RNA sequence: CCCUCGA
DNA sequence: TGCATCCGTGAGTCGAGGGT
DNA sequence: TTGTGGGAGCTGTCACGGATGCA
């Protein structure tokens, strides 16, 4: 008696649609809302209404299925995070929004300065031997695996590890700029 | 009609009849039809043929059917144009552009679920209907019927309002912009100088 | 780097295919970003 | 899961689809918001045997 | 975007 | 079918700092 | 998911052109 279900549900619970959503309205003060709300109960309605004992009045019970689904929506929308809708983003909102963030709203000047040489670090870099310059880059500035900084300079593990320790200490010694910036 | 007769015609309600139209649309005849009507004809037949014939000559031109006026798929904008910022408080900003979009996303999936459950065939032409207006709003909002409302029963910028307005792309952001290297201050007359 | 130097810019009806050949997936869920964490949710508008 | 016109050429005015499938603009409303039906097709072959 | 103000 | 009505379009620039 | 159950605002704008729709 499937069919005769939804028949029924057609019968009985659509005429009472226009007072449901009066009732959506009212509660929700938003008449897209509303109409979301009222779908949603048509939903959770249509669902279980073999559940719902014919013959009594339906318009109460489909009032109280309306009413748990905005107290749904409600305990719902207090678990999500808090949006306010605005038709511009505000500079004064997008700098204050940079003060917290992990990078900050970055100029020409700072980006044009980082692809330019850190004289400091640089010299200090080129004071180096060779193989210490790239064991030191491959390993900490390229974060490379051990073995694969082996694997590129075709020396075992050891004697990368070994260059690698005595190039950061030799490097430690060559920047006294470090006071500078620690 | 469709209790009896039914397996003569079909009809139906909506974009997907609208849809169904275009396909059965001939555009070669209907041209034709156009044109005779503009050449021997007169008066305001032939004007407001004329007006319809615009249309058609136009989608009669290197392919550019007139499918593309109904839609299947919706493109959703990059994330970076429609930002999220945290604000003091806990609070967020969110761009309208989301919330259109998330009204959209919503319906079509309480759509699906109605699909699904086989829900009677008024409550899903209302879904269906629900559908339309949350897309028109995301598209053009206010254009018909009431707008889609924020806080403070303000209208929700569409992607239509983006672009038009001295607030729009065109006039805020492409024929004039803030600029670098550039400063501010009052003015004093300073007599001593040279033009 | 764009040269530019565009000769033409045109516009058109995009169709149900080109829209499909732009996207990078679907935009199934309506959820933002976790309440807790700050991160875009899976399948969402920030994903 | 259901198609949608777009209001740019629903709405717009003047109708483009209107101009298009030669319908009023009150009809088209009528059929996109569901609130009347409009025939797609038609068997002429069957109606007439 | 809005509010109050400035030329 | 000939208009009347209804609708949709447009309505100056740049600044400051305080807000949803 | 069961006796009952329709929002908060709003107009205190104006000129113009053309589709829309109506008798």
């Amino acid at each position: 008696t499937d069919e005769e279900l939804t028949a029924r549900f057609e019968r009985d619970a659509i005429p009472l649609l226009d007072q449901l959503y009066g009732g959506a309205l009212r509660m929700t003060r938003n008449p897209a809302d509303a109409e979301d709300l009222l779908q949603e109960t048509m939903v959770k309605a249509y669902a279980g209404f073999r559940s719902f004992r014919h013959g009594t009045n339906l318009k109460a019970w489909l009032y109280r299925i309306l009413t748990n689904t905005y107290i749904n929506s409600y305990r719902k929308k207090q678990r999500q995070p808090a949006e306010y809708p605005t038709e511009q983003i505000t500079d004064w909102q997008l700098a204050s929004n940079a003060e917290h963030s992990s990078t900050g709203l970055r100029s020409a000047e700072v980006e044009a300065l980082e692809a330019l040489p850190d004289t400091e670090i640089k010299e200090a870099l080129q004071a180096l031997p060779e193989e210490f310059r790239m064991a030191v880059y491959y390993a900490d500035v390229e974060g490379f695996p051990y073995k694969e900084i082996a694997e590129i300079m075709d020396t075992p593990i050891g004697t990368v590890m070994s260059r690698l320790h005595r190039g950061r200490r030799q490097l430690r010694g060559l920047l006294a700029d470090v006071a500078r910036d620690r | 009609l469709v209790d009896r007769y039914g397996e003569y015609f079909t009809g139906a309600m909506g974009a997907e009849s609208i849809q169904k139209l275009i396909e059965n649309f001939d555009i070669d005849a209907e041209a034709e039809s156009l044109r005779d009507v503009i050449r021997n004809g007169k008066g305001q037949k032939k004007l407001r043929a004329l007006k319809r014939l615009k249309v058609v000559a136009a989608f009669q031109q290197s392919g550019n059917s007139p499918m593309g006026m109904v839609l299947d798929a919706v493109p959703v904008i990059p994330p970076e144009l429609r930002p999220m910022v945290q604000l003091d408080g806990g609070r967020f900003a969110t761009s309208d552009l989301n919330d259109l979009y998330r009204r959209v996303i919503n319906r079509n999936n309480r759509l699906k679920r109605l699909i699904d459950l086989g829900a009677p065939e008024i409550i899903v032409n209302n879904e269906k209907r629900m559908l339309q207006e949350s897309v028109d709003a995301l598209f053009d909002n206010g254009r018909r019927g009431r707008p889609v409302t924020g806080p403070g029963n303000r209208p929700l910028k569409s992607l239509s309002d983006l672009l038009k307005g001295k607030q729009g792309r065109f006039r805020q952001n492409l024929l004039g912009k803030r600029v670098d290297y550039s400063g501010r201050s009052v003015i004093v007359v300073g007599p001593q100088l040279k033009l | 780097l764009d040269v530019n130097f565009f000769d033409e810019l045109r516009i058109g009806l995009a169709t149900a295919e080109d829209i499909r050949q732009w996207s990078y997936g679907e935009v199934k869920k309506p959820e933002t970003i976790n309440y807790r964490t700050l991160k875009p949710e899976k399948d969402g508008l920030f994903c | 899961a259901a198609p949608v016109t777009h209001i740019w050429y629903f709405k717009g005015v003047p109708s483009r689809l209107g101009y298009l499938l030669d319908l009023a603009p009150k009809d088209l409303e009528k059929i996109i918001y569901f609130a009347a039906y409009v025939i797609t097709s038609v068997d002429e072959e069957m109606r007439h045997n």
